[PDB]
């Protein structure tokens, strides 16, 4: 049962710097990230960054030099910077946090990776070894990697969102 | 006579009638002409079966019963430990059962023991005018 | 980089629907899509992750699919709490880089 | 453990009918398997027993020749409960035959009870009758 | 009505546990040197009442006697003599084997002399005629010693004092699960560490029906053990009468070279009954229908572990096996089966070093029982339609597997402590 | 903080059946060698307390 709160300034000057906080309480994470989105009226969504729990951050790579990421683990918040403000940036922004996850490429379960088979044999999809040939090449022992995503992400909670207009 | 663990499955009161068969061929002494792998290996099991003895034997001493086999105790049977009547436990179930069901709390108990033991001899240390 | 969809679909009351999301092999093609729902009003609620799994509590007949780099949100029995804007999402290459579609609005005809 | 008996059966009178009572939640090699009747005009009437493990019987004299019991040869489940299966064959039944018939898993492993009816089960209906 | 705890040293308890088991020996440096003799009679204690899970596939007795094996087999080998130097340009002329002359080291450092052996077409590889033995790029070689036998004897596994084992007695006993009859014995019976691949040999035979274990059977992945109720006779011979050249290399090093052939061109082999190979491939495929059918060959690539591999004699045999599994099952005459040799083998080339088998000079000639089998399915096509079964001998383990099914280890906890109506003596 | 900023490279060159040495491939980068930083004011606080115990 996770809860964010957003908060910061309502109103922007141009060229301000905008500087949002989201406070996460009640955390049930696994993994995991807390990041940032955005969406112009009438406009589609457009992904901005995120922080994951081993500290690497990432931006938007088509926005990151007007972005800033940092955390605070003591306080239990994030923070968003975003310099340069126009009325490209009045938009709804919504504090996230989404599942991240890299899977390697692993061998079934009971097959070790053994790249002889394929080196001195020239068989296809025979990158793993049924363990039950005990580092021997056998080819009804053959098997592909565990067929998934290289890369698996989508967004677990949405906060409220934060609306930031740009006005003299 | 049965053998060794031969009342396994039997109750709880027929194996503790010969208990002392258990307990007497838990100790060997397999000569030896080593004189290797196997050598080593042989070094180290040596070892360890009269290292589990003399920790049983140990636990049995600082218990007041380094005589082995049976003794009493001024430790009360607190119920919470098992809700069976003496007929059911000593007639209905084998040690195995017996010792998984009582496994949870087999330390408290023993703690029990040495403590009562430690405060009869502290009164037979008082116990002279 | 944005994933292409239409612009609108709409549909009658008691049918089926599908959006369309076209990528490329670096996101899509990864095999890892979701989808979202935005209905004017409330805040985004997340329907679909990892191409086929639905979210709790969203119905069977919010079906996810993918075939390469295209990947294809199915809705059957239309209802009128449907009506929003869809937008699909996908990894692009890192596993904390997300990209998202262009957005189709749902529109539901024939209402009482 | 829970023993699991037969339902029901309808028979004639002059007919035979076999009553059978699997077992559960418990070692069904250890326990004896008493088989009783419950009949409205005579009341309770105990009929039998049957060691699974040994195989030996005790039947009471009032049905030493028309009733038999088999068990068949437990089936483990985990070390410390098992499944088995005890029949009881009835022949020759009257009307005062019919009743209520059950199996029973005795009281200790050694005693002065060991036999002793203890855990019983759902019962078997025997009807006889044109 | 007053309960007091007592305690009971020597109760029947024990509980699953790990240790450091010891072998034993009575009647070939692996075993002969072994240990302690085994006692004059053991003791099998049946045990009344008693069901006790076992599970063959979790079992640490077949990791420690795999390792174990593996430790002799080093330490039988590092004595002996080394062949470094036998990796000289080798120039090579046909008789398969292949007639190749090359210089080697005299016992002089500055003397060389051109000598000659016959090599199979395994052990040598060409590079650029010039050639080389097959393990030079890859591993050093060294020579098992002529006096050591790789004839497997009987070993007893052992558990120490305060520890027993637990042995099922049950005939229809299933790889896993509770026996209800178990009697506990501190050895083991005698066990071969007989090395095989596909089928075993000299293994000890099911009583009743024949055994169908595996770890999963509707898994592909986890192999599938056979074991027959009745032994199988497979008589194994390599025809050529080959002769032992020694010539010395160095101060007391010595090659032992293969001489001339003598006598026939005929390659090994083994013969197997018709007759019984096929009421046990009937009851084989009843009892593998009993969980359910075609059996077609494995084709992997490494030899020694496609082809039915053991040791006989001395000579390290490798058997084409398509004779025995080209069948389809709905429900004297004896079969032949060609075998190669090799000499130079790498089970562990890469943990250690290679071996060089020498050679064996006259006939050679064994007659084993096949008592078990090592299966494989393929990958599951459309369910329920056919399946098909390969051989396979993966991995040494399975066999000891297959012998040590029967026996569980565990540590006897004597320490109950149990409610009397019990108090001390007062103070 | 110690680097050798020298972009070695390992030449794995088989010598006997089995032996295999690792000679020491041509250098990538620059010809600096290594070398270690210590932050001069912490070190003059810790050698300042250094004279004085
Ligand atoms: C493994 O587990 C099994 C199962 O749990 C366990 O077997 C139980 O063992 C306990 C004790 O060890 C038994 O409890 C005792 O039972 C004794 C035997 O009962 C007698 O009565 C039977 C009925 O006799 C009538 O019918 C016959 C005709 O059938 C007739 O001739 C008679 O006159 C009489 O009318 C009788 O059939 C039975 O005979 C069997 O056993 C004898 C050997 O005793 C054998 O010769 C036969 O061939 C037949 O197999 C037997 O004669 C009973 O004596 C005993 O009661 C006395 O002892 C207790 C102390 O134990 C005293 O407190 C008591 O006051 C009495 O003096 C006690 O009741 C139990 O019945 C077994 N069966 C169960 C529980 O199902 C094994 O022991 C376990 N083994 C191990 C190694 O663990
Ligand atoms: C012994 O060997 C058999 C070989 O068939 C194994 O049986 C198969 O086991 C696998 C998993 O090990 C099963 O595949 C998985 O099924 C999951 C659903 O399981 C339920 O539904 C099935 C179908 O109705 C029931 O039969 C089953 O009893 C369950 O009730 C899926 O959710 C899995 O997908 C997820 O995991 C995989 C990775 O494993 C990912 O790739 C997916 O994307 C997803 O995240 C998976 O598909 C298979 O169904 C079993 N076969 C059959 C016929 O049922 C036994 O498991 C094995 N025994 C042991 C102890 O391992
Ligand atoms: C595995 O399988 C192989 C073949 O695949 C077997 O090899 C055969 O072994 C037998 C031995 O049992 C050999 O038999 C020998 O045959 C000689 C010729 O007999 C042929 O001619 C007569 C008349 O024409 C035919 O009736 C007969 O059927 C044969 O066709 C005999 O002369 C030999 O007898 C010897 O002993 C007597 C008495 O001691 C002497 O007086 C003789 O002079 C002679 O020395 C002998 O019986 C057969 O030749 C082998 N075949 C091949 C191809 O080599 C293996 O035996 C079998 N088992 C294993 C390997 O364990
Ligand atoms: C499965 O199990 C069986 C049964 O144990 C094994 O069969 C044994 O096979 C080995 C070969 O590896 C046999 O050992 C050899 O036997 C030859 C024939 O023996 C005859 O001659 C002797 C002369 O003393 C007679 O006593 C005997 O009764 C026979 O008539 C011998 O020539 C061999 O001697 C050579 O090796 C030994 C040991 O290294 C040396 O001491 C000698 O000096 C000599 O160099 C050898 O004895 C053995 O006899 C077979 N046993 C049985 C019972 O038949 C299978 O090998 C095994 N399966 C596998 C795969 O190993
Ligand atoms: C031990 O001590 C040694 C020196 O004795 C240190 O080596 C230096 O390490 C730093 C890294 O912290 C190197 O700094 C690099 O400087 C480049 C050039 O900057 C110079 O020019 C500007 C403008 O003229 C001056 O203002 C500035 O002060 C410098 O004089 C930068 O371009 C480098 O930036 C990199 O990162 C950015 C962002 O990622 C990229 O966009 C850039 O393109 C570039 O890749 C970098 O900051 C410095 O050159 C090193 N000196 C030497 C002599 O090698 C060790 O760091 C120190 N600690 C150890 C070894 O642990
Ligand atoms: C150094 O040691 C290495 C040990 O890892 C040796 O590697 C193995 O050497 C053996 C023979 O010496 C090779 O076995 C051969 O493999 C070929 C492959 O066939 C395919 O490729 C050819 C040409 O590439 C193609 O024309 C065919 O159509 C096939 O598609 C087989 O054809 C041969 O019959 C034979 O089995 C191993 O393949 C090889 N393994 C590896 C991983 O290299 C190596 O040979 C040693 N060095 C030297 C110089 O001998
Ligand atoms: C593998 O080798 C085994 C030998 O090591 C083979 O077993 C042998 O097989 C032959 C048949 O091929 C048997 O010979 C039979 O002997 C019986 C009995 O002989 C006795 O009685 C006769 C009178 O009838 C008497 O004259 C003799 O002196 C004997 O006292 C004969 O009745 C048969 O006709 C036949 O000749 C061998 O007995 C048998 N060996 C043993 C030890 O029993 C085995 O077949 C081979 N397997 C394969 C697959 O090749
Ligand atoms: C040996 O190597 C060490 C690294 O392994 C060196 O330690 C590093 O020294 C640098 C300075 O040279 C530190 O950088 C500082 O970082 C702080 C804090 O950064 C955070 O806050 C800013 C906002 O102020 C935020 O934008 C960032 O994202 C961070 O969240 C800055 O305030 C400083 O100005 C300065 O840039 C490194 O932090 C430090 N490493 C660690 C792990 O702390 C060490 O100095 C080297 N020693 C020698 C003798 O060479
Ligand atoms: C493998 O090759 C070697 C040599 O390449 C063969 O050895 C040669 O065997 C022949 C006999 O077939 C020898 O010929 C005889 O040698 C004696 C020596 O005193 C001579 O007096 C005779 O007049 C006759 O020429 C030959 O010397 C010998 N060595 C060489 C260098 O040729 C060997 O036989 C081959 N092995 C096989 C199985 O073919
Ligand atoms: C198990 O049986 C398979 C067949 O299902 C065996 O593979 C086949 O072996 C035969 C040998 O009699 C091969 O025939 C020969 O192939 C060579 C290829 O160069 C060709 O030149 C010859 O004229 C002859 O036709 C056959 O090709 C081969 N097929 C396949 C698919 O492997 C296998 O060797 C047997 N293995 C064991 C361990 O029993
Ligand atoms: C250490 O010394 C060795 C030799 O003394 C150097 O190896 C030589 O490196 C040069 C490149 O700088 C090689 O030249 C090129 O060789 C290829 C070979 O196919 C040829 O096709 C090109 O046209 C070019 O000539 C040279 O062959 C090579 N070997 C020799 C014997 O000269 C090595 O680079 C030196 N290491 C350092 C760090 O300087
Ligand atoms: C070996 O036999 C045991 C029975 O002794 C099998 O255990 C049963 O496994 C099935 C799973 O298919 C369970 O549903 C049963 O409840 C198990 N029975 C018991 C008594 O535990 C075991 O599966 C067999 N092993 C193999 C590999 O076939
Ligand atoms: C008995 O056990 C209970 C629960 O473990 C504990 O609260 C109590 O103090 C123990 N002793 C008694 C009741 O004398």
């Amino acid at each position: 049962q996770v809860q964010l709160r957003e908060s910061g300034p309502s109103l922007m000057k141009p060229s301000q710097t905008l500087s949002l906080t989201c406070t996460v309480s009640g955390s049930s994470l696994n993994d995991k990230s807390v990041g940032w989105v955005r969406q112009a009226p009438g406009k589609a969504l457009q992904w901005l960054g995120s922080v994951d729990t081993s500290g690497n951050t990432d931006y938007n790579p088509g926005l990151k030099s007007r972005l800033s990421i940092t955390k605070d683990n003591s306080k239990s918040r994030i923070s968003l910077t975003v310099t340069g403000m126009t009325t490209e940036d009045s938009a709804t922004y919504y504090c996230i946090t989404a599942h991240q996850k890299t899977n390697k490429k692993e061998c079934p379960e009971d097959y070790t990776y053994n790249p002889r088979c394929p080196q001195q044999y020239g068989w296809s999809d025979c990158d793993c070894m049924g363990d039950r040939f005990g580092g021997y090449c056998r080819q009804d022992g053959c098997s592909n990697y565990i067929h998934r995503s290289t890369y698996e992400w989508y967004v677990s909670a949405w906060g409220q969102g934060l609306l930031v207009t740009v006005s003299s | 006579f049965l053998g060794f663990l031969g009342a396994a499955g039997s109750t709880m009161g027929a194996a503790s009638m010969t208990l002392t068969v258990q307990a007497r061929n838990l100790l060997s002494g397999i000569v030896q002409q080593q004189s290797t792998v196997w050598g080593i290996k042989q070094l180290q099991a040596r070892v360890l079966a009269v290292e589990r003895y003399l920790r049983d034997q140990q636990l049995l001493g600082i218990w007041g019963c380094s005589g082995k086999l049976i003794c009493c105790t001024n430790v009360p049977w607190n119920s919470s430990w098992s809700n069976r009547n003496l007929s059911e436990i000593w007639d209905n179930m084998t040690w195995l059962q017996w010792d998984k069901e009582i496994s949870n709390y087999t330390q408290i108990i023993y703690g029990l023991l040495e403590e009562s033991q430690n405060q009869q001899e502290k009164n037979e240390q008082d116990l002279l005018a | 980089y944005e994933l292409t969809q239409p612009s609108s679909v709409s549909g009658s009351l008691g049918q089926r629907v599908s959006v369309t999301c076209s990528g490329s092999s670096s996101n899509v093609g990864n095999g890892y899509v979701s989808w979202y729902q935005l209905i004017p009003g409330s805040a985004p609620r997340t329907i679909i992750y990892g191409d086929t799994s639905r979210a709790s509590g969203v119905p069977e007949r919010f079906s996810g699919s993918r075939s390469g780099n295209t990947a294809t949100l199915t809705i059957s029995s239309l209802q009128a709490e449907d009506e929003a804007d869809f937008f699909c999402a996908s990894p692009d290459d890192s596993s904390s880089n997300a990209v998202f579609g262009s957005g189709t609005t749902l529109t539901v005809l024939g209402q009482p | 453990g829970q023993l699991v008996q037969s339902g029901a059966e309808l028979k004639k009178p002059g007919a035979s009918v076999k009553i059978s009572c699997k077992t559960s939640g418990y070692r069904f090699n250890f326990y004896h398997i008493n088989w009783i009747r419950q009949t409205a005009g005579r009341g309770p009437e105990w009929m039998g027993w049957i060691s699974p493990y040994s195989g030996d019987k005790n039947l009471a004299p009032a049905f030493q020749d028309r009733v038999i019991m088999t068990t068949d040869t437990e089936v483990p489940v985990t070390s410390f409960t098992s499944t088995g299966a005890a029949y009881m064959e009835i022949r020759n039944l009257k009307f005062d035959d019919t009743g209520t018939y059950f199996c029973a898993k005795g009281l200790l492993r050694d005693g002065s009870s060991t036999w002793l009816p203890y855990l019983w089960g759902q019962g078997t209906l025997l009807t006889v009758s044109s | 009505e007053n309960l007091w705890v007592t305690v009971y040293y020597g109760v029947p308890v024990w509980k699953d546990a790990e240790t450091t088991l010891f072998c034993a020996s009575d009647a070939n440096v692996w075993a002969t040197h072994a240990c302690v003799p085994t006692d004059p009679n053991p003791q099998e204690i049946h045990l009344e009442n008693v069901t006790e899970e076992f599970n063959m596939w979790k079992n640490n007795m077949v990791e420690q006697m795999h390792t174990d094996i593996i430790s002799l087999w080093d330490q039988s080998l590092k004595p002996c003599v080394k062949l470094t130097p036998l990796c000289v340009t080798l120039q090579c002329t046909n008789v398969e084997l292949k007639n190749c002359s090359f210089n080697m080291t005299t016992e002089l450092r500055d003397k060389k002399q051109k000598v000659y052996s016959l090599f199979y077409r395994l052990d040598v590889v060409q590079i650029n005629k010039e050639y080389r033995l097959i393990n030079c790029n890859t591993s050093a070689i060294t020579q098992a010693c002529p006096k050591v036998s790789f004839e497997p004897i009987p070993i007893h596994y052992c558990a120490p004092a305060g520890f027993a084992i637990l042995k099922c007695k049950d005939k229809k006993f299933n790889g896993t699960g509770p026996c209800p009859s178990v009697s506990t014995v501190q050895c083991t019976h005698g066990i071969k560490p007989v090395v095989s691949t596909q089928l075993l040999l000299n293994g000890s035979l099911a009583e009743e029906e024949v055994m169908i274990r595996s770890e999963n059977i509707t898994n592909n992945a986890k192999n599938i053990l056979v074991q027959f109720n009745t032994p199988v006779q497979i008589n194994c011979t390599r025809p050529n009468n080959n002769t032992r050249k020694s010539i010395r290399i160095g101060p007391g090093q010595a090659f032992y070279a293969t001489g001339d052939i003598i006598g026939d061109i005929r390659q090994a082999h083994c013969n197997v009954s018709k007759a019984t190979w096929n009421e046990t491939l009937g009851k084989v495929v009843k009892q593998l229908r009993k969980h359910f059918i075609r059996f077609a060959n494995s084709s992997g690539g490494d030899l020694e572990v496609t082809t039915h591999s053991f040791n006989c004699g001395g000579e390290f045999f490798y058997c084409n096996t398509s004779g025995l599994f080209n069948s389809t099952w709905i429900s004297n005459d004896s079969i032949t089966l060609p075998c190669r040799i090799k000499q130079i083998i790498n089970m562990w080339q890469r943990i250690g070093q290679a071996m060089y088998a020498p050679p064996i000079q006259g006939v050679i000639r064994c007659v084993s029982n096949i008592t078990g089998l090592i299966l494989t399915r393929d990958g599951g096509s459309t369910n329920s339609t056919t399946e098909t079964f390969r051989p396979g001998g993966g991995d040494m383990r399975d066999n000891w597997r297959s012998e040590l099914y029967k026996y569980k280890v565990v540590k006897i906890e004597p320490l109950g402590v149990a409610p009397t109506r019990c108090k001390r003596r007062v103070v």
